[PDB]
């Protein structure tokens, strides 16, 4: 009964030369039992990348309400809303629920389109952001994912060399977590173009 | 015009016709009248004896506010009952809070606002009552008279109703004759002789006398009711003055 | 966490160290603990990061409207009163510990605050874990008529106390020092001596080293 | 409660439930049918806390029934599915939440696609061609993972569900006195009487 | 949560 | 007693008008001058300082107001219902944006905000309309220099330039021969000076004339140092010597 | 008390009308005309600016036309203060629909659920109706390409074209008498205009003092793409027609 | 005139219009008679009857064991001041185990009557009430007015020609006052004092209604067949 | 019409009730005065007690509203005292809040705010006062800030209320046109008060008594008023030069 | 902590510690546990430090307030007030407060408020955890009417003892003299008081 390792899941977001790199597990389980195999944890609102680990119902919830959210931004703004903006946005609806908390690991990836600079930023569970310019890792094989980044990670990896490091990074932390596997999708985002891409990984 | 159909309109001329209205309920009551003396103040009012069924003594129209001060009012009883039973909430709250029983200018500013509250909306009537009140406190004696509007000066003598202006009279002499002060036990035969001389605006019922004092000496500070012995004797000086 | 304030002669420094831990593993190894409540108002926070991150926020934009109001440079007492009546009301379930420091009209000032709503008045403060390595510090070079430079230099070696000999510290110094007369400057990363050495080896893979199932591109437009 | 699965095959969506009303050393009932018709082609099957499940069903098939009336228009699968999530969803962080794990077997008339989602009562919301709700699926997954095809018949798909049950009484502890199967496609909800 |  | 005016004081006549709006108007009417013109590289709103009594102070008094950092407000009419508009207009900008997104708000947004807030003056129960319009000039990083004017009545509206209260009608004739589409900040708030001396009467100064613009960054007027993206304010408000420089050159 | 002032916004004339809705739609009728004309492949919105100023921004301005989700669109006719406060409750009402069924909210619900607002302010609170008349364009997988009308009453039917503001008796004549079911979108441009242009209480129709709009399937394959036009964009659709 | 469209409003002499009108609905209500001695307190009530098929409207409500009213006016009026009666009588006894002084009684009526003339929305009470009782100082009559004015009275009268019977108890009042330990003899002195307000009709079985409460006497009314021996 | 009993715009964009409650302020028939010193601030106010009943102690148009912040009310005196009591509770709410003393001129701004807000609302009258708050402010110095029935504030150099506030405005005008400067240039407050009295008595044309009088001085950290022979030591002081 | 007020002829006395603790830690050892409430009325805090700072803002408000309508308050008066506090909200409060003040007709008045939020009006009052070990010591040689240098000498050897065994008291020895004359603030190092 801790809700953040019930369902399980990991999210990595990487920076490179002028792209970002976010990716994440497939897996959706109750504790020891595998349920599905599609489930997955990062959504777009726009060119704003959200990756969201912890308790699955909590995922979706913060989903649909992060597009509900988007989307009167862009009606009233007349414009789609960047990174920096959408990092405070998710703080702020964090930290809204402090004493009844969505227990989530949110990552937010994307690229400024005003500036063209690369941006990503993880959240804890009460809203505090964590901003960084290499890597933000979340979900149950967090440590696992540190190791893996701290020693593979390189500042201004070209997007096809950034898609080799942030895909082994992912693979190889789950396959050390009994939670997290069960194929994974990796997202390359440049400044007017995004790849999406389903690695092949051991399914146990 | 229309400006005096609604309680706090202001006329062109910057006036509330409706707290002016109320004045006309307070000028129509019986009289009622404050003296304050060296160390306490004295109250006094008109009981009109409507019939002989009244029964003597028991028709009590002075009231105590905790246990130092006295309150009396001309016009609407009711409103000035209401009003009381306020000052008793605001007397009781203070207390509790600060320990010290209420003082007197702390008390006044009390009914004050909640009488000028009164004229703030068209949704509330003005009170129509004109209250004489005051009693003894930690700096000495302090006399009240509070007006419809929520006015309300400090006193040397007070007096409201149908005879105000007799008594008003009758009050400024003993101010002008006693400039050093005025006893308590003199202020009790002095009040007895103002509202039987107040009577004469008012002399086709005869009435029944009520008087009361708080006197840091006589009543050691607390408000008490004049009966009895000294009543009588308050009485028979009045009965000798107006003949 | 490693957070101390120190009173010079024409003004008040507050430095804080860059990590911030979950656990036993550092989640930010360059992260800026100094907050702005107003441009000559700055705090350090110690506890939930969050808690203190979002408490400041807030003050920060109550003062900035009584400012407006009042047509007047804002206090470090409001800041503070503000704070500790907010922090009072949740009764230390915001874990929020600040050293509030700032100049203003009425001269420079330096206060603590606690997660439960007490306050504490000083010419050294030292708040986090690190605290009693810092304060240790303090107490051993801090005197009465710091200059600027002195003050920088005993707050930064404080901070670099906790930085080696406390393991919830770590990473870089940031300092701010607001003057009277002056601006107010922030000086982030003030000393950086926690530098990663060269790693051994390059561990760029060759390009198909991952194996792929599926390829698409994404509509992120109209 | 209990035992609840559900099957998406090529053109019908097939809910299986244990008829067995348990409470303490007696079976007080073994024909409860744990299901309710939300819509002309949609089912939803639950399991769960005693009372919850009931009260849970009744409630989403009065909200459904009502928007039917309103809009003169049956709503889809997926937009059914959605609405159950949420009322769990906002269930969980009540005073008393439902205690209710629910499979919706649906037939999309625009798409003409059968549909099964699974959502527990935390409103945790899945599509899955098989599904399963308790300790069922720590049998029934791996049976279904070996034997199931995505393009099978109804007819495969019951012989297929049949296996599932088999399994579930040899080797599961509790008398769950069978299953009630009920079948969704393009022509609505219909009851195997014969299982 | 973080800490600090 | 309670508010028992829960009904609306604004309502429909027989011909189709808002009484009380067309009566705030009227009031704005009467409201002394302000105007805003807009340039290239920047924004000027101006209004003449009418002095109640020469022995009151009217640096005190301010009729152009900070909202933000990078917006400004004037108006014509009643003086104090724009008081508690600003107080209003500062909480908003705050409340519905900054603590949600860690930035201020667009122009064009904090203009809705205010015009939500009049619009409800005129329509709730047991208040009148508010007995101003607002002139506000704003910079956003994405929408780049705007004026707006905001009616009693909630409506608001974008200008290149445009003038309120007494003499509007004359003040934007004038404009209308003067404003062209490549005005320099300097030369819109030299025009911004002409317009308003046809329409002052009495003295003509720095001290008599309250003069504010939206223009680059201040760094020196942000108050600390050591943030790069922080430059600080773009609203500067004009001082008395700043004013009486450029009257010269007139 | 209060009774005195209370102008009794809710109650029925002797012949049984609702005051404050006739006046409200008196307040309509000296608005700057909206046209509404839907097509079979797309729909139009059309508006006239009420009496232009030289020095008013065109480009960054929105008067008439406002964007409600990604698939419907509304003409503005009244108090533009009033439409924006419906327009914030509409576009808050289409996103919860969203958030709990994960499909966009069909046309007529959305239309309904704003049309109910109002209707309540007819019946109930002792407050003013809202003096705006809307023209909802908009698309949904149910029933296509619908335009909607709603007034101060909450009243609200479906249309093929359909005008709400000033002349709008001159308005309806000339749509009644050029309007045809197997009309394109570019013909109904032209129609919109045409309309504008003869019942305009203006010397002549320019750029500067319209707002246009239209909701085609002209995205790539299968989605709508809503289009609110840019001033070069009307000038050149003005010139293109003929009407300058 | 311009000045009675409701309680909250003072004419331009000082009146309350709306509290005088609801001092005219006493006037048009049915007779009733208060008067005591030192051991008894007699109420005496001329109840009212629409025609000859309908009953005739109950006066007289009890408070407590020791105390009770009788009624002129709007009666459902007086079955709420009748019921906060019984509720203040009532949590004397439970809170303080004490019985209600009479003269609290009356107090509470008043500033209960006062709140409704001095409020918007509200309307005076339209009802005159006779409150009789014996507590720890002997026998008690009230008399409330719907202004708030409550006053203690030997004896009274208040309803349609009430000045005949109170014209009589002043003539009678040293007589009737010394009927002490003798409660039939002081009812008597009711009946003959209410005998002075009748025009036409004369007092039958069911016509008269009569209560007393005294030393040794709960609250009691007398009806139908009881009354018999007084007409 | 009942555009003139509530505070709604009448045709031509006026508020009657507003106007109404300015002609209220002038009911007692009183005149107040405020000057600066350089160190203090002064204000003066007529003190009439015309019943030989009043105990004259108790009549006061001036109020201690915090121990820096003083204030003076020229209209009737329960709207005065409904002032005077919310003044001193906002002063205490505002230093418990905000940790430092309620600024004059920000307490004049927060009056304001709430004498407009019953020019907007309908169910509250505004209160028929002009409320003129002095202190010496720790960041302004010396400061005059007055509030009227239509939620108006300014600060000033000098101030005159009442009845023939024309006259004493005008008097104030023509010395500080000669003098040259925003303040009285005198070192003692008891001087300031002497110009205060003097001038109010060229503009008036009437002669002052002790009794005649009421004064208010704010010095740095502390407001007071005179006592009746504080008053008549300044009046000797006046008479003798 | 260690706190304690003592009356004597021409006024009150009131002392303290400088140490604030968590757990063995000392956070503050300069710490002003003496506090005004009003200009002659002055309290001693002990208990939660949040707790006695946010009661103490509270009163001083309520004095304030009670000052601008009524004048200066008695030391009954803010002792009433930090009772209704302490008392009212006993449940959620670690507070034990010596309350101080100087009127010039009741002259010197001490009351104890302890944890219950009791009043109990006393000659002298000691509180905090350092207390404990000074009760035989402080009831030995307290006497009424004690000159200024005698009750200053009084406090200042008693704090010293419950220091020298109190481990959660320490630093200075803080006093503030309640005369006619004025308020007037005392200090006294460890190298003076230790060696006493
Ligand atoms: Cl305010
Ligand atoms: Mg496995
Ligand atoms: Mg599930």
């Amino acid at each position: 009964s801790d809700p953040s390792s019930i369902n399980g899941g990991i999210v990595v977001a990487m920076t490179g030369k002028d792209c970002v790199a976010i990716a994440c597990d497939l897996r959706l389980g109750s504790q020891s039992l595998g349920v599905s195999n599609k489930f997955e944890k990062i959504f777009h609102y726009g060119h704003v990348f959200l990756g969201i680990t912890g308790l699955a119902t909590d995922v979706t919830t913060l989903n649909e309400m992060f597009r509900y959210k988007t989307n009167l931004y862009k009606l009233k703004e007349e414009r789609a809303i960047e990174p920096e903006t959408f990092t405070q946005l998710v703080s702020s609806s964090l930290y809204e629920r402090r004493f009844g908390p969505y227990f989530v690991g949110p990552v937010v990836a994307g690229i400024n389109s005003k500036s063209g600079k690369p941006f990503i930023a993880g959240f804890d569970l009460i809203g505090c952001i964590d901003e960084a310019k290499d890597f933000i890792v979340s979900g149950t094989a967090s440590d696992q994912l540190f190791g893996m980044c701290e020693s593979l990670y390189e500042p201004n990896l070209e997007p096809e060399d950034l898609f080799e490091t942030i895909s082994q990074a992912l693979l190889n932390a789950a396959d050390r977590d009994a939670l997290s596997g069960w194929g994974a999708v990796v997202y390359i985002i440049k400044k007017d173009e995004v790849v999406k891409r389903y690695l092949k990984m051991r399914q146990d | 015009t229309g400006y005096d159909l609604s309680n706090s309109v202001f006329s062109p001329d910057g006036r509330n016709f409706q707290v002016e209205y109320a004045v006309k309920a307070v000028e129509n009551g019986t009289t009622s009248i404050g003296i304050k003396c060296n160390d306490g103040v004295v109250f006094a009012v008109e009981k009109l004896i409507t019939s002989k069924l009244l029964v003597p003594q028991k028709n009590v129209k002075i009231q105590v506010v905790d246990r130092h001060i006295g309150c009396v009012y001309s016009g609407l009883i009711p409103d000035g009952r209401h009003l009381v039973n306020r000052g008793r909430e605001e007397a009781a709250s203070f207390k509790k809070l600060y320990k010290t029983p209420i003082p007197i200018p702390a008390f006044a500013d009390r009914l004050g606002q909640y009488v000028q509250a009164h004229t703030l909306y068209n949704s509330v009537r003005p009170f129509g009552v004109s209250t004489i009140f005051g009693g003894v406190d930690k700096n000495g004696a302090h006399l009240y008279m509070l007006e419809p509007s929520g006015s309300y000066w400090g006193y040397k003598g007070a007096a409201t109703g149908k005879g105000r202006q007799s008594a008003k009279a009758e009050l400024e002499k003993l101010v002008d004759h006693h400039p050093e002060g005025l006893s308590a036990r003199e202020a009790v035969k002095q009040a007895a002789k103002i509202i039987y001389l107040a009577h004469e605006d008012n002399k086709e019922k005869d009435f029944e006398l009520e008087i009361s004092w708080c006197s840091l000496s006589e009543t050691n500070g607390l408000h008490k009711f004049v009966k009895g012995d000294l009543l009588q004797e308050a009485i028979d000086f009045a009965q000798k003055e107006i003949n | 966490t490693t957070i101390v304030g120190v009173k010079f002669n024409n003004g008040v420094v507050i430095a804080a160290d860059t990590r911030s831990t979950q656990g036993p593993i550092v989640a930010d190894k360059n992260c800026a603990k100094l907050h702005r409540i107003s441009p000559k108002i700055w705090c350090a926070g110690a506890g939930t990061a969050a808690d203190t991150e979002a408490v400041t926020q807030l003050i920060g934009s109550n003062i900035e409207l009584h400012s407006l109001y009042t047509s007047r440079e804002p206090r470090v007492v409001s800041a503070l009163q503000m704070l500790k009546q907010h922090l009072f009301k949740y009764q230390g379930h915001i874990g929020a510990y600040l050293i509030v420091a700032g100049v203003d009209p009425t001269g420079s000032h330096l206060f603590s605050i606690h997660a439960h709503g007490s306050t504490d008045v000083g010419y050294y403060l030292s708040l986090g874990s690190g605290s009693l390595a810092a304060m240790a510090v303090l107490e051993s070079h801090w005197k009465q008529d710091l200059t600027k430079e002195e003050a920088i230099k005993l707050a930064s070696d404080a901070i670099q106390a906790g930085i080696w000999n406390d393991l919830g510290s770590g990473s870089n110094v940031d300092v701010c020092v607001m003057e009277i007369g002056k601006d107010a400057e922030y000086l982030r990363n003030y000393l950086t001596p926690n530098v990663r050495e060269e790693k051994q080896k390059s561990y760029k893979f060759p390009r198909g080293t991952t194996a792929v199932l599926k390829e698409s591109i994404v509509n992120i437009c109209d | 409660m209990d035992i609840i699965l559900g099957i998406r095959v090529q053109d019908s969506v097939i809910l299986a439930s244990s008829k067995a009303v348990t409470r303490g050393i007696s079976v007080l009932k073994d024909s409860d049918d744990k299901t309710r018709q939300l819509s002309p082609h949609t089912l939803m099957s639950f399991a769960g806390e005693a009372g919850d499940t009931v009260q849970f069903a009744e409630y989403i098939q009065a909200n459904i029934q009502l928007y039917s009336i309103r809009e003169d228009y049956e709503l889809s699968p997926q937009a059914v599915s959605s609405f159950v999530r949420q009322e769990l969803a906002k269930s969980i962080r009540s005073r008393r939440p439902y205690q209710v794990n629910v499979l919706i077997g649906g037939y999309d008339k625009k798409k003409n696609k059968p549909e099964l989602y699974q959502i527990d009562y935390l409103g945790t919301k899945v599509e899955l061609p098989y599904g399963a709700h308790g300790y069922s699926g720590f049998y029934t997954f791996s049976l279904l993972d070996h034997h199931y095809r995505p393009d099978m018949t109804t007819e495969e798909g019951l012989d297929l569900l049949k296996l599932c049950v088999q399994e579930l009484e040899k080797r599961m502890p509790m008398d769950f006195k069978g299953v009630i199967v009920k079948i969704v496609d393009k022509d609505g909800i219909r009851q195997v009487d014969d299982f | 949560f973080l800490y600090x | 007693m309670t508010d028992r005016y829960s009904f609306s004081l604004t309502t429909f006549s027989p011909s189709g008008k808002l009484g009380q709006i067309d009566y705030a108007l009227t009031a704005v009417k009467q409201g002394v001058t302000s105007l805003g013109i807009k340039a290239t590289n920047g924004v000027v709103i101006a209004t003449e300082k009418k002095s109640s009594s020469p022995l009151a102070m009217s640096e005190t008094l301010s009729k152009v107001s900070l909202l933000t950092p990078d917006i400004g407000a004037v108006y014509s009419g009643m003086g104090p219902d724009y008081r508690v508009l600003v107080d209003k207009s500062r909480k908003v900008a705050h409340t519905s944006y900054k603590r949600i997104y860690g930035e201020y708000p667009p122009t064009k947004l904090l203009v809705s905000e205010v015009a939500k807030i009049m619009q409800e003056a005129t329509q709730s129960g047991g208040v009148r309309p508010f007995g101003v319009s607002l002139l506000i000039a704003g910079h956003d990083e994405f929408n780049g220099f705007s004026l707006y004017q905001v009616d009693p009545s909630g409506s608001y509206f974008p200008w290149k330039a445009t003038a309120i209260g007494k003499g509007s009608v004359a003040a934007k004739t004038f404009l209308e021969k003067r404003w062209n589409d490549e005005l320099e900040l300097e030369d819109a708030i030299h025009i911004a000076l002409l317009t308003l001396k046809e329409s002052v009467e009495g003295e003509f100064n720095g001290d008599t004339i309250e003069l504010a613009i939206i223009g680059d960054e201040n760094p020196d007027l942000l108050g600390y140092t050591g943030i790069p993206t922080d430059k600080g304010p773009r609203f500067r408000k004009l001082t008395s010597q700043e004013i009486n420089d450029r009257l010269e050159a007139l | 008390g209060s009774r005195r002032y209370d102008s009794r916004t809710t109650i029925f004339s002797p012949e049984g009308r609702l005051y404050q809705v006739e006046y409200a739609l008196e307040s309509i009728s000296h608005a700057g005309t909206a046209i509404g004309i839907m097509a079979s492949d797309g729909i139009v919105l059309a508006a006239e600016r009420k009496v232009t100023s030289t020095l008013l921004e065109q480009d960054t301005s929105t008067e008439k036309l406002y964007k409600l989700n990604d698939k419907i669109a509304v003409a503005v006719a009244g108090l533009t203060a009033d439409a924006e406060i419906l327009i914030n409750t509409a576009r808050i009402h289409a996103q919860n629909y969203l958030k709990t069924y994960n499909e966009d909210i069909p046309v007529e619900i959305l239309v309904r659920r704003l049309s109910d607002i109002k209707q309540g302010y007819t019946q109930h609170g002792g407050l003013r109706p809202f003096g705006v008349s809307f023209i909802y364009a908009g698309y949904d997988d149910r029933y296509g390409y619908q335009l909607y009308t709603s007034n101060p009453s909450g009243n609200y039917t479906g249309w093929k074209a359909i005008s709400v503001g000033a002349n709008t008796s001159a308005a309806q004549t000339l749509l009644q008498m050029d309007y045809k079911d197997d009309m394109k979108v570019d013909d109904a441009i032209e129609l919109a205009l045409k309309t504008l242009s003869k019942t305009t209480d203006s010397s002549a129709l320019t750029y500067d003092r319209l707002e246009f709009a239209t909701i085609r399937k002209g995205a790539n394959d299968g989605e709508v793409y809503q289009k609110i036009f840019k001033p070069q964009e009307i000038k050149d659709i003005l010139v293109k027609t003929g009407i300058t | 005139n311009n000045y009675d469209g409701d309680t909250v409003t003072f004419s331009p002499t000082g009146r309350l219009f709306q509290v005088e009108y609801a001092l005219e609905a006493i006037k048009q209500g049915s007779v009733t008679v208060g008067l005591r001695s030192n051991t008894h307190a007699v109420l005496v009530a001329l109840k009212r009857n629409a025609d000859e098929l309908s009953s005739y409207q109950k006066k007289i409500i009890k408070c407590d064991e020791h105390m009770g009213l009788s009624l002129a006016g709007l009666a459902p009026d007086a079955r709420v001041l009748s019921n906060y009666l019984r509720q203040q009588c009532n949590y004397s006894s439970l809170v303080f185990n004490r019985k209600l002084a009479v003269e609290r009684a009356g107090h509470l009526l008043c500033d209960k009557a006062q709140k409704n003339t001095q409020s918007y929305g509200g309307r005076p009470y339209g009802v005159g009430l006779l409150i009789i009782g014996y507590d720890k100082s002997g026998a008690h009559l009230l008399e409330f007015q719907p202004s708030g004015n409550v006053t203690e009275l030997y004896g009274t009268a208040i309803g349609a020609r009430s000045q005949g019977a109170k014209t009589y108890l002043e003539r009678t009042l040293d007589t009737f006052i010394k009927i002490d330990g003798n409660p039939d003899e002081l009812i008597k002195a009711g009946v003959e004092a209410i005998s002075q307000s009748l025009r036409d009709e004369s007092l039958t079985v069911d016509n008269l209604s009569i209560a007393i409460v005294g030393k040794d006497t709960p609250f009691t009314i007398y009806d139908g067949e009881a009354v018999a021996k007084y007409i | 019409g009942y555009d003139r009993h509530i505070t709604i715009f009448s045709p031509e964009g006026r508020l009657y009730q507003v106007e109404y409650a300015f002609k209220a302020t002038n009911q007692t028939n009183i005149n107040s005065l405020a000057v600066r010193g350089k160190d203090c601030t002064v204000v003066i106010s007529q003190k009439k007690v015309p019943d030989k009943l009043l105990d004259p102690t108790t009549v006061s148009y001036i109020f201690c509203i915090s121990r820096t912040i003083g204030m003076v009310v020229n209209g009737p005196i329960p709207d005065a005292r409904n002032a005077a009591l919310r003044a001193k509770a906002e002063a205490a709410e505002f230093r418990y809040k905000y940790g430092y003393d309620m600024p004059c001129d920000v307490l004049a701004k927060r009056m304001a705010n709430l004498s407009q807000i019953y020019t907007q609302r309908a169910y509250m009258r505004p209160l028929g006062v002009i409320l003129t708050f002095v202190s010496v402010d720790e960041e302004l110095g010396p400061s005059i800030y007055k509030t009227d029935p239509a939620g108006y504030y300014v600060g000033y150099k000098a101030t005159a209320t009442g009845p023939k506030q024309q006259e004493i405005t005008t008097n104030l005008e023509n010395h500080f046109k000669k003098s040259k400067i925003d303040h009285i240039n005198e070192e003692s407050w008891e001087k300031v008060v002497e110009f205060a009295i003097t001038h109010m008595i060229d503009a008036l044309g009437t002669e002052f008594s002790k009794n005649d009088l009421e004064v208010g001085v704010a010095t740095k950290d502390k407001f007071f008023t005179l006592s009746a022979e504080n008053i008549e030591e300044r009046l000797v002081a006046i008479a003798e030069q | 902590t260690s706190i304690m007020a003592v009356t004597f002829k021409d006024g009150v006395i009131l002392g303290a510690d400088s140490r604030t603790t968590t757990g063995a830690y000392i956070a503050n050892r300069v710490t002003d546990k003496l506090t005004r409430v009003h200009d002659k009325i002055w309290c001693c805090r002990s208990g939660s430090a949040a707790d006695t700072q946010a009661i103490a803002d509270i009163v001083q408000y309520h004095l304030e307030l009670y000052t601008s309508q009524y004048g200066t308050p008695s030391t009954e008066t803010a002792a009433s007030v930090f009772k209704e506090l302490c008392y009212e909200n006993k449940d959620n409060l670690t507070a034990g407060i010596i309350v101080a003040g100087y009127d010039d007709k009741n002259k010197g008045e001490v009351y104890t408020i302890p944890l219950g939020g009791s009043v109990h009006k006393l000659p002298y009052a000691i509180a905090g955890s350092g207390s404990t070990f000074i009760y035989g010591y402080c009831d030995k040689n307290f006497r009424e009417n004690m000159s200024k240098e005698e009750t200053v000498d009084f406090i200042k050897h008693s704090l010293s003892q419950a220091i020298k065994w109190d481990g959660s008291s320490g630093g200075v020895i803080r006093m503030v003299v309640l005369t006619a004359a004025g308020v007037e603030r005392l200090i006294f190092y460890p190298d003076e008081y230790e060696q006493l």
